[PDB]
């Protein structure tokens, strides 16, 4: 959101040097962000209203990233990239030692049982086959 | 730090007690201080601070169990105990057990 923010203040700016400006000579300068806030307006709604857990923000975003809309779909990936840093993050533990840091909330992951493969969850970018290699890699260093 | 916000507090000779962050090495620096204070009388987790740490641990019990042995010789006196005790050497038991149950 911080173009809008900078577009207002250079919009200050510029009635300080002038204050005849019209009021649809601001809606031409923000006609840029008149398409772009209706849009994902309905992917936030959307993830408040059916109180989502778990691994299916990714899959919520990752659908509406795949419109005609460059402006809507670079907003949205950005946020989905940096939603992939905290499952990274916990990456990182899992596979390294088998040590998990997201509680209550699901990260795809929970040697055997107490440290299996919760299949349902993933994400759908994310093939199964790649899953069973990172599920071998955590079990195994556990044994180990 | 016995102020109370540390988790560890001040024959059998040591009062000293203990009764979320890594306790696999807090737990064993308690039973690691009551040695040397006896020897006195003879992902988030740690990796880069228990480095320094657990090295010096092992260091401190083999050492310790080391000194008993080769210095004190305690691995001798076990060896001398059996003797009386369990009644192992022969001109003891049959010199001891013959006198004493004549009287009775």
């Amino acid at each position: 959101l911080q173009p809008y923010r900078q577009a207002l203040l250079d919009l200050e700016q510029e009635f300080l040097g002038d204050p005849h400006l019209s009021i649809s000579h601001v809606n031409y300068f923000l006609d840029q962000f008149q398409l772009l806030f209706p849009s994902v307006m309905v992917v936030v709604e959307q993830i408040k209203s059916q109180k989502i857990h778990g691994c299916q923000i990714l899959e919520t975003v990752y659908k509406h990233s795949c419109g005609g809309l460059p402006p809507v779909r670079s907003a949205l990936e950005k946020i989905l990239a940096v939603c992939h840093g905290v499952m990274y993050k916990q990456l990182s533990a899992w596979m390294l030692h088998g040590l998990l840091l997201d509680q209550h909330e699901e990260f795809f992951i929970k040697s055997l049982k107490q440290f299996s493969l919760r299949v349902e969850i993933l994400p759908s970018y994310i093939p199964v086959r790649v899953a069973e290699k990172i599920l071998f890699v955590g079990e195994s260093v556990q044994m180990f | 730090d016995a102020y109370g916000e540390f988790m560890i507090q001040v024959k059998l000779y040591w009062t000293h007690g203990y009764v979320v962050f890594l306790k696999h090495i807090a737990h064993d620096i308690y039973v690691c201080g009551k040695t040397i204070n006896l020897l006195k009388l003879c992902v988030l987790m740690k990796r880069s601070i228990t480095a320094p740490l657990a090295a010096h641990i092992s260091l401190v019990n083999k050492a310790a169990v080391d000194y008993f042995f080769v210095e004190l010789h305690l691995e001798a006196h076990y060896e001398a105990l059996r003797h009386f005790l369990l009644m192992e050497d022969g001109e003891f038991a049959q010199s001891l057990s013959d006198l004493l149950f004549e009287k009775l």
